């Protein structure tokens, strides 16, 4: 069944089923073992992509749609829940930590010459 | 610089006068020493460029190449001793001489003060190359490939001829030294905007740009191994050397007249890198690898920042050595396999243990593994490109991911997997094949120890 | 049949890993970062014949 | 099903030959005809390294730099001779 | 050492014999190599599937479908297993 | 020379059992020894204050009005 | 995790503090001449003991002690144990403070809600 | 050494969990034919049930014995 | 792997090859053994009934609803043996299965040692060339009248003749090269 | 849930109606196709197992593939729509996209440098 | 990274619960522990993150080589399904495996305990995503679950391995290193924590349920899983939940993002960029 005549070059090259070498019977003694292709059988146009070390088209126990929806659903729910989180964070009943001097103004590398507005912390 | 050249010329008398049986060793042994004399130019204990004489000069940019041009003639003559060992004893001495003239001409072109000396010698190199590709080319299509290699370069060449004669009238001498120390500032007219394109286009063509690179895949495919080594290692870099010395003039326009090429090259880098991903002919994949890794160079010789330039100088010398190494090992598979197809010949490490180590190191040079000059080069072009526009990392970032994929795929489907059942049994590796490789990589290891020598004019 | 090569790559991995650990300038950190990546490629697919290891 | 009577003989016979091939693969006696150190690579490498670290690195500027040593309150500085003042007394003893 | 001792045919031979002697339907005192399953011992088209599967689990490998639609004789199993495992005795 | 066993409990070497009990018993000696010497796995050793028993004087809660 | 969050997120947050602004009210509010914190260590002592900026807390002083007894007593890493309790305590006695401050700010905010309504006398 | 193999007869389903599976299968009328093959799993040596505390607590007896002694000294 | 693939599949081999996938995909769900051996003799029951259906149409309607019941009640990670396609050791040792036509390019020094090995190898290569003629002729004289042609190859059928196209089923690289 | 083959995750052999077919015509093909394969198989198997052979088994089915894919393309090119519209969006589309991505950035950068905002601190290289 | 570290922790842990390959389960645990390591870096606690890296190395290395011992001793069986009762057949590795398993589950006074609970309570005390805080803790219970899955299926169950038995772990080269790392797994957390420089100013003051949360969640994680393992033995068909397969085939990220990207990235080169 020649590839459709739309003038993109395929020519007379057969339009062989788009199935990857992955599901070619893995036990049969394929002449070319690793391409799971026999000698003489028409090679597929994109056998450079269906090779085993590349893409696969091997039936999956779960339907593809079911997969795409489920995966992304999970992703979304998670991303969302993480957002519910940022909205409502978890923080202990503890006030802010208190650093000495002027919040270590000079040591945080502050300018020695210009003194900072004193930030004082009182007991209790 | 007439020791790197006169002794070279004398090689021609030796290839002809010498015995048919001893012709190969006299020529290869002597040019190895010719390379040793070439190493003297590296002795620059000061910044001043070394103006040997009126017509012949060598500055940091040319010196790293003249040595490579002299170095590959030995190797080219060692990689073509097999094919070309079936010839009539006068076809050989022609091939050997053709290879000899290429570096005589290329040594002079890279070591030329007058820009039109570059042009005459620049476009002469096509004669020796076209003969090597067409006369000894294995495939039916080399007549075609030769035509493509002659016309794309020639149509670009005549505009440069008009441009350089034009500047001589405008300034009064095509001497690279003076042109540099003289005020040639183009005036952003519509015409100048054409001059700039005239000068750069001929160089941009033999440095395959995305728009005009179809000549290189076709040429290296049917070219004999020696021609493919010369085209990838020295011939394409002739275009880069030209762009570095010609943009000294046309200083103002490239600030805004480069965008077209820069974008052509960076998008080109991605597409050329990607089609390598599914190309059945190994020589085809290396050639497009060469287009992409050379598309980075035209995008650094145009941004024009100090780092770009020496990123370029680092990568050009490095990629030159790596590409040949890849083209040389591709040939060794081609001669035993007898087909260029990548899919056949799977599992070779199982049968050719060492060639596979050379294949692995060549691929790691091909992709950017870090203690290699290849990476330093890309890291630098990448930096400047980022400076030009932070967004550039995206496109120079899709290329790095693709470059890793095709480089390893060449190793994974050629040198791993189950062995091919019974192709014509693959005779073991000759010591010549392995040395021809060792001679490519041992210098790649040594240069990576001291990158300063191939850093370019800028640094 | 190739125990010695396997041990050889394991120590090369350790050398790249430690270089990655103790690297002041990041260029050396890069040498380690890429370096363990390549030897992992060589060592994950030790048994090259198996396509699964290659994938 | 069951093997075809003419396939249980092409497996009959070819198995018989495989058994002989594997016997032939067996190597005859003689088949392969061939025609503290610890200190060694810990001490010898060491001398060299030291030679390198104490006479190149050490000598060159800013090649081996070290975080300042730690000095606490009440501990003496060997080089200058000063004794770091003891700190202000900790008032609380609450555990 | 860690790898077990290589199978010797006269062993593999006994092992396949043994397992069958533990299948209740197959008489333990008649199972005789060369005693075809469906013609002599009386097993059914569906038993064979299992008899093979037991063997695939006694020797730890899979007898492919097409090559196992024929493990009839209780011996074919003993040379096929051995041929697949390279036992030249 | 360990002998492969068919449908029987592999015979075990003296050393296999002793080394195995050894490593496990030291694990338990260490867990017990540290638990006794340093039982700060639970409570740390600092008690959480009840934030809801701080006299309004303690926190500066002015007398309403 | 905790109830405090439930108060703020569930129900109403009007009277629940915002962690980003814990001393939201006047610092002196509630205290005549409240005493400010005091640091035993010296801006230099710390700088000479190379204490990480973060570790320069009001317990920096008991830390320096620990670190002293950890350099001294080197081969023995299990003997500077009293020093660690002390540091930790100092810090527990700081975490508690940071908790007392949070509770005080909570209650004070409530004062506002109470007072507003009280002060919001009908007429 | 021409490894021998335990007598096939040795294996029997009674006394193992296969027997209870055997009896309920018999209630349905099924005969559970290959159950005898799966007997050595439960037959001997490996017959004892393994409890999760037993693994987590392996060696605890001496471990505590060791602890007490050390604590004493 | 050894025998050749039949052109079309019968009804039986399709049913009897489900009994394998099914029971083997029931031992991934029933990780234990007594549970399995139980839940499986219950499987046979399912296949045991509907064994004597003579109504093909029906039979191919029980089969087509069996393999859909199965597809939706299969385990995602089936227990596939270690050395079988899709396994964990599949083609692991293939990096050591060199193809044996490579010992022909060995240096006379290498083959100098290992002497008796090559004395027997040269015998076998004499066997191979000594019969290619009688073999190919056999392969041809026995080409059944043009028509259906299967990949099955003939046995020997005469003394001295070596069962044909045999050089690569015998002389196969050993499985575990180790 | 019925398995739903997508261009990927295709319909398995089982669950495929065609598999369940005995119409004598179908069986006819299924037995005709083995013949082509058996024929081709017995044309590979007594030419690869041939003593006295050194030449390269060619696998012409692979040579028909490469020729079809790199030297039988332009002789079968006819410029239609859906081919030239799609043959210009691919070559000039992104090439024009990035130009307004790089021009706008380079112009933003230049303006900022000109007005004096870009910090360019500790940048002593380029 | 606190957020993505958190997602990987549970995502990888949930996938590990149903994986039936012993090496695969340990590898997912490698990712889950690093997910916890990513979380501490995300909560800006660098020093403790490094502490877990060192402790993580000792026990994960042990469990892998422990399974290396089981896989090599058995006829290269890499599936928990066919491997059982290693505790009586091979006590030396089983002892090493449970030592490693408890370290992975943060058993009190073992190397995981010194660094891991510091990280847990750090979370329970900092200001963080609520979703991240909840997932990290159940991720900890799952670590106990899959840890439970390995020992129940691999060690405490009737044997299901192929009938001929040839097990030897006597080789010094097996024991010695396994023995040496076991000593490290038992004592390393003790040594590293005391010796390192005081850093991070931890918060040891917590309500007791947060102080002991890591311990309890780990305990019930195993408790719930043990209930599960026990459940299976019955002659009643449970199979698995609809989201169980979702778990077993790795969340379906492999099935979908590995078939689409490599397919729509290569199709565009051959069909569009190369030929067109
Ligand atoms: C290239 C320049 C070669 C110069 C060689 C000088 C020595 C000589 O006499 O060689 C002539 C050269 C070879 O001649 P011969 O040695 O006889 O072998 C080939 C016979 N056709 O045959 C030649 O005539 C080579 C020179 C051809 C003319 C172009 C020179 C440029
Ligand atoms: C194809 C690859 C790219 C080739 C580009 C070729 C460009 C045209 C040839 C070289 C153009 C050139 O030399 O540019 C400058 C020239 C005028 O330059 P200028 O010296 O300023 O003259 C005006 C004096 N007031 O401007 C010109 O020479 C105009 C040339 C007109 C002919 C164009 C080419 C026609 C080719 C057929
Ligand atoms: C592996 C990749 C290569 C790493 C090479 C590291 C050593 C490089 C080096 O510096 O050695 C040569 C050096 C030559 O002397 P020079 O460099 O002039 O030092 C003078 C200092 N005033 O030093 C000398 O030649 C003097 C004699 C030195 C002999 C011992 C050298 C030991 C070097 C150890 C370097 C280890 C680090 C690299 C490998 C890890
Ligand atoms: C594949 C990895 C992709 C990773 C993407 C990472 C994106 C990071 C954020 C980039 C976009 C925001 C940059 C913000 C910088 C500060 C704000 C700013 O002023 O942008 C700089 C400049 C102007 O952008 P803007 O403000 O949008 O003004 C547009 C006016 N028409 O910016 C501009 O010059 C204009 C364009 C801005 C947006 C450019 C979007 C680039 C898209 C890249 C696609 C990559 C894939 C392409 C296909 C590959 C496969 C074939
Ligand atoms: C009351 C006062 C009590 C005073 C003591 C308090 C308890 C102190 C306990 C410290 C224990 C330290 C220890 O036992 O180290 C063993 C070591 C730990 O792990 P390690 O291999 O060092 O790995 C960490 C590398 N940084 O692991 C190893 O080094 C493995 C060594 C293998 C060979 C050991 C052979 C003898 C085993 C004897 C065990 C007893
Ligand atoms: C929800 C979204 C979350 C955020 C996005 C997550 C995903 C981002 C992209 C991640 C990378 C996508 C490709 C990953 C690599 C890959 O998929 O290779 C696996 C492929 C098949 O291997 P697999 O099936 O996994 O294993 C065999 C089991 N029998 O093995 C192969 O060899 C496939 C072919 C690989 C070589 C060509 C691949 C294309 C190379 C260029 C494009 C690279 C991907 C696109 C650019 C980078 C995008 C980040
Ligand atoms: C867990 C996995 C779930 C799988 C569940 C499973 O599919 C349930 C099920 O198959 S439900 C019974 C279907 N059972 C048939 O489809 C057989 C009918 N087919 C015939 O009867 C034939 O006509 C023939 C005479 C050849 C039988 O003879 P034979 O036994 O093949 O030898």
């Amino acid at each position: 069944e020649p590839y459709p005549d739309d003038g993109m070059g395929y020519g007379d090259y057969p339009m062989l089923p788009n199935r990857s070498q992955h599901e070619r019977d893995p036990w049969y003694q394929w002449d070319h073992s690793e391409l799971r292709m026999n000698w003489g059988e028409p090679i597929h146009w994109d056998l450079d992509m269906y090779i085993r070390n590349r893409v696969d088209t091997s039936p999956t126990p779960v339907s593809w749609d079911v997969m795409c929806k489920h995966l992304f659903g999970f992703v979304a729910f998670m991303v969302f829940m993480f957002w519910v989180g940022h909205v409502f964070p978890s923080y202990q009943p503890v006030g802010p930590k208190q650093y000495p001097y002027n919040n270590l103004y000079l040591e945080r590398g502050g300018d020695p010459t210009k003194e900072p507005e004193p930030v004082v912390h009182y007991d209790i | 610089m007439l020791k790197i050249i006169l002794p070279s010329l004398m090689l021609l008398p030796l290839t002809w006068l010498s015995s048919p049986k001893k012709t190969w060793t006299n020529v290869t042994s002597y040019s190895f020493l010719i390379s040793l004399t070439s190493l003297t130019l590296l002795w620059q204990t000061d910044e001043n460029y070394k103006n040997f004489s009126n017509m012949f000069s060598s500055d940091p940019l040319s010196t790293p190449l003249i040595i490579l041009t002299a170095w590959l003639l030995p190797l080219m003559l060692m990689a073509s001793q097999n094919h070309l060992k079936k010839d009539n004893n006068v076809l050989q001495k022609l091939y050997i001489s053709m290879l000899i003239s290429l570096q005589i001409l290329l040594i002079m072109t890279f070591s030329a003060t007058e820009l039109i000396m570059f042009y005459i010698l620049f476009e002469a190199t096509l004669i020796p190359t076209l003969i090597i590709i067409t006369r000894w080319g294995n495939q039916t299509e080399r007549l075609n490939a030769g035509i493509y290699f002659l016309f794309y370069t020639l149509i670009g060449s005549i505009p440069l001829l008009i441009a350089l004669i034009l500047i001589q009238n405008h300034v009064g001498t095509l001497n690279l030294m003076i042109l540099s120390f003289t005020t040639h500032t183009l005036d952003a007219s519509w015409s100048n905007n054409l001059l700039w394109l005239a000068c750069m286009m001929a160089f941009l063509i033999k440095m395959p740009l995305y728009g005009v690179h179809l000549w290189l895949p076709k040429a290296h495919v049917e070219a004999p191994i020696a021609g493919s080594m010369i085209l990838a290692a020295i011939l394409l870099k002739l275009g880069s050397y030209g762009m570095i010395r010609i943009s000294i003039i046309l200083d103002p326009l490239t600030k805004y007249m480069a965008y077209p090429f820069i974008l052509l090259s960076l998008w080109g880098m991605i597409m050329t890198s990607s089609i390598c991903l599914r190309q059945t002919d190994l020589k085809s994949l290396i050639a497009y690898s060469s287009v992409s890794h050379m598309a980075l160079v035209i995008a650094s010789i145009m941004i024009q920042t100090p780092w770009s330039f020496m990123g370029a100088t680092m990568l050009m010398i490095a990629h030159g050595l790596t590409s040949s190494l890849l083209f040389c090992l591709a040939n060794s598979n081609y001669e035993r396999i007898h087909s260029r197809t990548m899919i056949m010949a799977r599992g070779l490490q199982m049968v050719f243990p060492l060639m596979a180590t050379w294949w692995l190191m060549a691929s790691l040079a091909n992709l950017a593994l870090p203690p290699s000059i290849n990476l330093m080069g890309e890291l630098f072009i990448t930096m400047s490109l980022f400076s030009w526009s932070n967004f550039t990392i995206i496109l120079m970032g899709i290329n790095i991911i693709i470059t890793g994929m095709y480089s390893m795929y060449m190793i994974i489907t050629t040198q791993r997997g189950k062995l091919t059942n019974h192709m014509i049994n693959l005779q073991p590796s000759h010591t010549r094949e392995l040395t021809l490789m060792a001679l490519h990589m041992i210098p790649l290891i040594l240069l990576t120890t001291s990158p300063k020598l191939i850093t370019g004019l800028t640094m | 049949p190739n125990i010695n090569r396997f041990i050889k790559y394991l120590t090369l991995f350790l050398i790249t890993m430690l270089i990655l650990t103790s690297a002041n300038n990041m260029f050396q950190l890069f040498i380690g970062w890429e370096g363990v990546g390549i030897m992992s490629f060589l060592l994950i697919g030790w048994w090259y014949g198996r396509t699964d290891a290659n994938t | 099903s069951g093997y075809t009577p003419d396939e249980k003989l092409r497996l009959q016979q070819l198995r018989e030959l495989r058994r002989r091939w594997l016997k032939d693969q067996e190597l005859s006696p003689r088949e392969p005809v061939l025609p503290l150190f610890a200190v060694s690579h810990v001490l010898i490498p060491m001398w060299f390294v030291h030679y390198y670290v104490k006479y190149h690195m050490a000598t060159k500027p800013y090649t081996i730099v070290s975080s300042k040593p730690r000095i606490f309150p009440g501990d003496t500085i060997l080089e200058t001779g000063e004794v770091i003042p003891p700190m202000r007394d900790f008032p609380d003893q609450h555990h | 050492y860690s790898d077990a001792p290589p199978l010797t045919l006269d062993g593999i031979k006994d092992r396949v014999l043994y397992v069958l002697k533990l299948y209740d339907k197959i008489d333990p005192e008649k199972l005789s190599v060369n005693s075809h399953f469906m013609k002599d011992l009386g097993l059914d088209s569906l038993d064979q599937v299992e008899i093979i599967m037991a063997m695939e689990d006694e020797f730890g490998f899979e007898i492919p479908d097409i090559d196992a639609e024929k493990l009839m004789c209780p011996q074919e199993i003993v040379d096929y297993i051995a041929d697949k495992k390279d036992v030249y005795e | 020379h360990i002998q492969p066993r068919y449908r029987e409990f592999p015979q075990l070497t003296r050393s296999q059992v002793i080394q195995g009990e050894f490593l496990s018993s030291l694990m338990w000696f260490w867990i017990l020894w540290r638990f006794w010497h340093d039982s700060d796995a639970v409570l740390g050793h600092f008690s959480y204050p009840d934030p809801s028993q701080w006299t309004d004087e303690e926190l500066g809660i002015p007398p309403d009005d | 995790m905790g109830a405090h969050l439930t108060r703020r997120y569930l129900w109403d947050a009007s009277v629940e503090p915002d962690p980003e602004k814990i001393p939201s009210f006047p610092p002196d509010l509630g205290f005549p001449e409240r005493k400010e914190r005091v640091m035993v260590a010296t801006q230099q002592e710390m700088m000479d003991a190379q204490l990480t900026l973060q570790q320069r807390d009001y317990c920096a002083h008991y830390l320096i002690r620990l670190l002293k007894c950890k350099r001294d007593s080197f081969p023995n890493f299990l003997a500077c144990k009293h020093e660690q309790h002390d540091w930790d305590y100092c810090e527990h006695l700081d975490y508690v403070k940071r908790m007392k401050e949070f509770e005080r700010e909570r209650r004070l905010l409530q004062r506002k809600k109470r007072r507003a309504l009280k002060e919001a006398r009908v007429a | 050494g021409k490894m021998e193999l335990p007598d096939y007869r040795q294996w029997k389903i009674e006394g193992t969990p296969l027997e209870t599976v055997q009896k309920k299968l018999a209630a349905r009328g099924l005969r559970d034919p290959w159950a005898r093959n799966e007997a050595w799993r439960y037959m001997g040596g490996f017959a004892g049930n393994i409890t999760f505390p037993s693994v987590i607590l392996k060696g605890f007896k001496w471990g505590f014995a060791a602890f007490v002694v050390a604590l004493g000294a | 792997a050894f025998c050749a693939p039949p052109a079309y599949l019968t009804h039986q081999q399709k049913v009897l090859r489900l009994y394998k996938r099914a029971l083997r995909h029931l031992e991934s769900w029933c990780i234990h053994r007594d549970k399995y051996r139980y839940f499986a003799c219950l499987m046979r029951a399912r296949f045991e009934e509907h064994k004597n259906e003579k109504d093909m149409m029906r039979a191919t309607q029980l089969l087509r609803e069996a393999e859909e019941e199965f597809w939706q009640n299969q385990h995602p990670q089936p227990y596939i043996f270690p050395d079988s396609p899709g396994g964990t050791s599949f083609e692991r040792y293939e990096c050591y299965k060199v193809p044996e036509w490579c010992l022909d390019y060995w240096h006379p020094s290498e083959k100098a040692m290992y002497p008796d090995y090559f004395s027997k190898r040269e015998q076998w290569k004499k066997l191979r060339m000594e019969s290619w003629d009688r073999e190919v002729k056999q392969l041809q004289e026995e080409t059944s009248p043009d028509g259906i042609m299967t990949e099955a190859l003939p046995p020997a059928r005469r003394e001295g003749d070596l069962p044909p196209l045999w050089w690569h089923i015998v002389t196969r690289p050993r499985e575990r090269p180790t | 849930s019925k398995y739903k083959p997508a261009p990927l995750a295709t319909l398995p052999s089982t669950l495929d109606p065609a598999e369940y077919d005995v119409s004598p015509e179908t069986r006819r093909a299924q037995v005709e196709r083995l013949s082509i394969r058996a024929r081709l198989k017995r044309e590979y198997l007594l030419q690869y197992n041939d003593p006295k052979r050194v030449s390269h088994i060619e696998d012409p089915a692979l040579i028909r593939w490469t020729y079809a894919r790199s030297a039988n393309i332009y002789p079968n090119f006819r410029p239609t729509p859906k081919n030239s519209l799609l043959g210009a969006v691919a070559g000039f589309g992104p090439l024009i996209f990035w130009y307004y991505v790089f021009k706008t950035d380079r112009d933003r950068k230049e303006r900022l440098i000109q007005e004096g905002k870009l910090d360019r601190k500790f940048n002593i290289s380029y | 990274m606190l957020c993505l570290g958190a997602l990987t922790t549970l995502f990888t842990a949930i996938c590990a619960l149903t994986q039936n390959d012993i090496k695969k389960i340990i590898a997912f645990s490698t990712s889950s522990q690093l997910g916890l390591m990513m979380v501490t870096l995300g909560m800006n606690q660098p020093h403790l993150a490094f502490l877990h890296i060192c402790t993580h190395a000792f026990f994960k290395a042990m469990l892998f080589m422990c399974s290396g011992s089981i896989i090599h001793s058995l006829a290269d069986e890499q599936d928990i399904r066919k491997m059982g009762n290693i505790t009586k057949i091979m006590p030396f590795t089983s002892s090493c495996l449970v030592i490693g398993s408890l370290a992975l589950t943060g058993m009190p006074f073992l190397t995981g305990f010194y660094s891991k609970d510091l990280i847990i309570e750090a979370i329970n005390t900092c200001n963080t995503n609520a979703w991240a805080l909840l997932i990290t803790l159940i991720a900890t219970s799952m670590t106990a679950m899959y840890s439970m899955r390995i020992i129940y299926f691999v060690t405490m169950t009737k044997p299901r391995f192929p009938p001929l038995i040839s097990i030897n772990e006597n080789d010094p080269d097996l024991m010695n290193p396994i023995k040496r790392l076991a000593f490290g797994s038992i004592f390393a957390g003790f040594v590293i924590s005391y010796n390192i420089p005081p850093t991070s100013i931890p918060v040891l003051t917590m309500p007791w349920f947060l102080k002991t949360t890591a311990l309890i969640i780990s305990v019930l994680g195993f408790l719930i899983a043990l209930e599960l393992n026990n459940l299976t033995m019955k002659l009643s068909m449970n199979k698995a939940n609809p989201y169980s397969s979702f778990s077993t085939l790795l969340g379906f990220f492999p099935s979908i993002i590995h078939r689409i990207t490599p397919m729509k990235s290569l199709n565009l080169s051959l069909k569009t960029s190369l030929t067109l």
